[PDB]
């Protein structure tokens, strides 16, 4: 459960083409943009996981 | 002008503690319902 | 109401990543007209 400072166009095809490039098994890539230099980010984060 | 004054003094002195680009490097982006799941392996495998 | 948004919302993200008592433990108290001088020795020495 990977976080990035912008969800755009760019990152979202590089994430897509990383988990079809690398995963195996039963793995799941969740993804949500969010700001590492803000406790509301941090706390929404964690009670969102 | 009477909440404004305060209000003014505040941007101040985040500005001299902080700094002027505080609340951009400080604003919140989260949101629950932009979250993206790639969970989708199989039909990859089938086109590779 | 249209300043006190921004504003309001500049209250909340000092209240949540600082605190709500940062512009009390922040806040400036220097005044350079409250400066006091203690160098009276010769007096001093008189009275001892």
């Amino acid at each position: 459960i990977a976080t990035t400072s912008k969800l755009d166009e760019e990152r979202l095809a590089f994430y897509r083409t990383l988990y079809r490039d690398h995963a195996r098994y039963g793995a799941a890539l969740w993804l949500v943009a969010a700001n590492m230099a803000s406790y509301s980010d941090v706390d929404a984060l964690v009670e969102w996981i | 002008a009477l909440p404004a004054a305060p209000d003014s003094e505040l941007i101040d002195l985040v500005t001299a503690e902080l700094g002027a680009d505080w609340p951009r490097l400080v604003a919140p982006v989260f949101d629950p319902k932009k979250a993206v799941v790639f969970d989708d392996r199989w039909a990859s495998a089938r086109e590779d």
